[PDB]
């Protein structure tokens, strides 16, 4: 497997400051705890360099956390956890990662880029002929992710009379693809998310952002 | 030296009066009536030259461009007089192509750049438009009159002077396109018909009609990529017809 | 360099796999009848030499290039007395097969990139056949230079004029009367029905 399982009790009773920073900064953090799970798992197993070069580590358990229509401003950049129904699906697609790029002129291959999700890699130029033209994909060496979304709106049980069910979009990469049919109950453990390109709506009306949710584990 | 050689021996094959020929009549029926288009069977051409024949079906647009000079040379030793009136005129073809009848279904690349017969049925038609050939164009401030030949659209005078244009004088040719579909009597059941874009111009133009089973002979080329600084390296392709023939 | 040994060791194969010569024979009637492609079974690539076989599993793209020059060079090798007007060598097309089992549609994922697939499915929508470039010219705007026989790369991939002129910036555009094209095909495949999860909508490709 490459997915790891952490419970944010014992974490919490071991050392508190990890538990405390977690919620206000799941990013950075997950990437720290990841590079750590990496370096004791190769510490342990050496061949693993040539089967899996990274680990993802999970977050199980959390306090409840409000429902999908307490979500709002003070919830920005946060960690989350919400139930919800499955509704539609997307299916898997493949994400570039660590993109190498071919020249149009020469024959050289720039560098790997990191591919960020907020906004789409742009190279510079090439090193060797210093051109800044248009640039091809190269495929054979290039390396690929999961991707896949998923609309979740509340269950219909818990919504209360006058009102109707919110819903809102929620994105799974790696291991997380396909565990989840449409119609199903589930629940998440998330980041509320807004900064990525196009999310403010700029053309017409009212300043206004679009969010969504970047999930990192799933209970049935 | 190819052109002139083919030019040579199209020149070579309608001088057939002393060789119990009928292309001489033709031609004289052709000035009598006003016509300016020829209909030339494959099959004798074939059986005076099966060289020229080959090359023509191999390779249409210089073979067809040396045969019109050629016909142009003819029509102009007959009686100058009469040539006077058109710039160029046209040809026709028939007869037994073989492996070229080809159908809408079985149209192919390995066709391009030949002469394909097709038989179908008109489905889509398009409305009657003229096309420029030359302009005229004059200019009331300095009294000057100006030429242009199209095989962009003047409006000012070197001295910024307005030009006023002289539809009279210009020369327009009619062009229309039109759509074959394959025949449902042949096609495959069960399966979806495929159809193919042809384009009409000269007299050819009010010969057709939806709902109608005609023949058409003509040459398959591809239209080239439009301006860009990217493309996709797919070309569509469209039949431009030298005849047709209602079956 | 190593590329021109690989295309020889399949030039060898091709020409020395019997106890008759099958693929020589089969070369020389399909060139003669004017079928310019030929079907190729891995195992016997396997069983002549275990290394292109595998070779061919992870890098399809240069691999199937090379054989197909082999493949010609062989054809060209084997009909010496072509007939007279007949002295253009002809392009020739490598099909595979293999008697491997298939791999369900829903296990394509992110590993198999640019590889060798075997899926099985059901046909739901074909295009029309149209024509793509092989081989193309351009000519320029002011000084009417001419670049010729520039090679275009297969599958659904475009190309980039040049934009220098060796004159105004962007001045060439393409000849059409000057190029060769072939035969493509679009189809759509959905997943059997006979292996759709129950309860779960199925996907296509
Ligand atoms: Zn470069
Ligand atoms: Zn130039």
């Amino acid at each position: 497997r490459e997915s790891l399982v952490v419970n944010y009790e014992d974490l919490a009773a071991r050392e508190h400051v990890l538990a405390y920073f977690l919620p206000e900064a799941p990013a950075e953090l997950l990437q720290i705890f990841d590079e750590a799970a990496l370096e004791v798992v190769l510490a342990m197993y050496p061949k693993y360099d040539r089967i899996t070069n990274h680990i993802h580590v999970r977050i199980s358990h959390l306090p409840l956390v409000e429902e999908l229509r307490s979500l709002r401003q003070l919830h920005l950049n946060q960690l989350i956890r919400t139930s919800g129904v499955v509704t539609s699906c997307t299916g898997v697609l493949p994400q570039l990662s660590m993109v190498k790029y071919n020249c149009n002129k020469c024959n050289f291959v720039l560098g790997p880029f990191c591919q960020s999700q907020n906004q789409e890699v742009k190279p510079g130029s090439c090193p060797e002929c210093q051109s800044a033209g248009p640039f091809e994909v190269n495929m054979e060496e290039t390396i690929y992710q999961n991707y896949q979304r998923i609309r979740i709106q509340e269950s219909p049980g818990k919504v209360a009379a006058g009102r109707l069910p919110r819903s809102k979009d929620a994105i799974l990469l790696a291991d997380l693809v396909d565990s989840c049919k449409p119609g199903d109950e589930i629940e998440l453990t998330g980041i509320y998310h807004n900064n990525y390109d196009g999310s403010l709506n700029t053309a017409n009306g009212f300043p206004v952002f679009a969010t969504v949710i970047l999930a990192n584990h799933v209970a049935k | 030296v190819e052109l002139r050689e083919a030019q040579r021996d199209y020149l070579d094959f309608l001088d057939d009066e002393e060789d119990q020929g009928i292309y001489q009549s033709k031609v004289r029926e052709l000035i009598s009536d006003n016509q300016y288009r020829l209909i030339v069977n494959v099959n004798d051409l074939r059986r005076k030259n099966e060289k020229r024949a080959n090359r023509l079906l191999n390779n249409a647009f210089e073979e067809l461009v040396a045969f019109q000079r050629a016909l142009k040379d003819f029509v102009a030793s007959i009686d100058a007089t009469y040539a006077k009136q058109y710039e160029e005129f046209y040809v026709g073809l028939e007869g037994s192509f073989g492996s070229k009848h080809v159908s809408p279904r079985t149209l192919t690349s390995c066709f391009l750049s030949c002469v394909v017969c097709v038989e179908g049925i008109v489905t889509k038609c398009s409305l009657v438009r003229p096309k420029v050939v030359r302009s005229v164009h004059y200019c009331p401030a300095t009294k000057k009159t100006i030429e242009r030949r199209y095989s962009v659209y003047p409006t000012k005078d070197e001295e910024n002077n307005p030009l006023e244009t002289e539809y009279g004088l210009s020369v327009y040719k009619d062009h229309q396109t039109i759509t074959i579909q394959e025949m449902p009597e042949k096609a495959p059941a069960g399966q979806l018909p495929r159809s193919v874009d042809v384009i009409l111009d000269d007299d050819l133009v009010d010969k057709a009609k939806p709902g109608d089973r005609v023949q058409v002979v003509g040459t398959y080329r591809c239209l080239p990529g439009k301006k860009g600084g990217y493309t996709s390296g797919t070309f569509r392709t469209v039949l431009i017809a030298c005849n047709v023939k209602q079956m | 360099a190593r590329k021109s040994q690989l295309q020889r060791r399949f030039k060898e194969f091709l020409r020395q796999y019997r106890f008759t010569f099958k693929y020589r024979d089969e070369l020389k009637r399909h060139y003669n009848l004017g079928e310019y492609w030929i079907e190729v079974e891995m195992e016997d690539l396997a069983s002549f030499d275990e290394d292109l076989a595998d070779y061919l599993y992870k890098q399809p793209a240069e691999h199937l290039q090379l054989l197909e020059e082999a493949a010609k060079e062989v054809a060209d090798e084997v009909t010496r007395p072509r007939p007279s007007g007949e002295e253009v060598l002809q392009d020739i097309q490598v099909m595979l097969k293999s008697d491997a089992s298939p791999s369900s549609i829903r296990s394509l994922k992110s590993d198999m990139m640019s590889h060798l697939v075997k899926i099985p499915g059901i046909i739901i929508a074909a295009s029309a056949v149209r024509a793509k470039a092989t081989r193309i010219s351009i000519q320029c705007r002011s000084c009417r230079n001419t670049l010729t026989n520039i090679a275009m790369r297969p599958g659904l991939e475009g190309y980039a004029l040049p934009r220098k002129c060796n004159c105004p910036l962007d001045p060439y555009f393409i000849m059409p009367d000057k190029c060769k094209c072939v035969d493509f095909q679009t189809l759509k495949l959905q997943e059997l029905p006979d292996a759709v999860p129950h309860g779960e909508m199925p996907r296509h490709m």
